[PDB]
């Protein structure tokens, strides 16, 4: 038998916590990420990889502006929460 | 090793996309978010997945929604992929009216309670806020 | 711009 | 500039809400794997992957065994919450 | 660069913090074989050129005082930073000798602004407690 | 045996 909390992956946005950014007309940082990772290493980089290089690209290419001086020049980072026992590969053999 | 992901279907897709609420929630118009569900319907579709986009859901429709996906028969299928994209706080996701806890949601498909797709694996991609701090970052 | 979530 | 909640990794024993095992004589069943995987594939293995066998060795090889019926076989899953941003290698 | 540079002097710092006993007050039973998890650990980062440090039975305020006056050191020469925490605990909690201490409090003496000789570097932190007191059954494969 | 942490 296997727990019954196995096998789960959260793919959070940002760190507990934390805001989440979007930007108003291309989206959240996040997923604009995601997308653009995945589309250029899905078939080639297991999932975890895939993720860790959507956390480098919010981190370090993405910084907020806004009006309000509160909420500008601000950071995120994503947060990979794996109950995963095997590795994620979306090609095949 | 790795996931058998050479089932007949990689498996489904289920984007819930919360753009409106209502009032009461104090949270205005989450735009930029219909990019994002495009977005996320094109990168899925070519990984092969079926994707099925859903716009805002009540918290109520949120849970009836995967209850009943946790019920259906995922046997010819290789995993569970869910994007929540929606306001929220720490453990919580808002559906268009109100909070419901992300426990509550991927408790349905608990190795348990949804046997279909044990050893599978079970994506749950969340964009939303989990909580107020800001990080303002550091220099290099 | 950009806004919180 | 970057987040200063960046580069931070945390590997808990077990998943949130969770009681974590730990045997008598042999030890942590979390310690125990890690220690195990990291002595065998540290020269190899991307961290990640190393942290993904510990939790299968951990939720497959292990079970509780207990005299009181409320506590016996119970499993345990890990938790790799990591907000790295680049793959980690032990070796060069 | 898609990964971390480990090529610098050293590895970096292993902090282990083993707490085996504990205060009536908190009542918790002593944690038996948590010396072989301590004594396993130091031996496998030992392996992987890591500077090991074993700390037993610290108090909840000495675990504060050891991982501050850590953060303020100069890691300028350490490629990364271990620490690894074996005590009784509850959701973002770890059990000092006499009492409660919040992991976020640990944390943050390591956070990017908090300890720049450790900007950009892998901060690993291994935690061995509980999480709350729910029990998982398992089901059948 | 086995028991919680």
């Amino acid at each position: 038998k296997i727990p019954v909390e196995a096998d789960f992956l959260y793919a959070y946005s940002t760190a507990p916590g934390y805001y989440s950014w979007r930007n108003s007309k291309d989206g959240s940082w996040f997923i604009q990420s995601l997308c653009a990772m995945l589309k250029q290493y899905a078939d080639k980089l297991e999932f975890m990889h895939i993720l860790t290089r959507v956390n480098r690209k919010v981190a370090t290419e993405f910084e907020s502006f806004s009006f309000d001086a509160t909420f500008h020049a601000k950071k995120q980072i994503p947060c990979i929460v794996s109950m995963l026992t095997k590795e994620l590969y979306f090609y095949h053999h | 090793n790795s996931y058998k992901m050479d089932y007949p279907e990689m498996g489904l897709c289920i984007i819930i996309n919360n753009k409106n609420f209502h009032k009461s929630t104090g949270m205005t118009s989450r735009s930029g978010t219909d990019v994002d569900a495009a977005n996320l319907r094109e990168t899925f579709r070519n990984l092969k997945y079926e994707v099925r986009n859903k716009n805002d859901l009540t918290r109520e429709e949120i849970v009836e929604l995967m209850r009943d996906v946790s019920k259906e028969d995922h046997s010819k299928r290789s995993s569970f992929v869910c994007v929540l994209l929606s306001h929220g706080e720490e453990g919580i996701i808002f559906g268009t009216n109100g909070p419901v806890d992300l426990k509550k949601i991927t408790n349905f498909f608990r190795g348990d309670r949804c046997r279909s797709l044990t050893g599978k694996p079970k994506l749950f991609i969340i964009q939303a806020c989990r909580g107020t701090e800001l990080d303002c970052g550091i220099e290099t | 711009v950009d806004v919180a979530x």
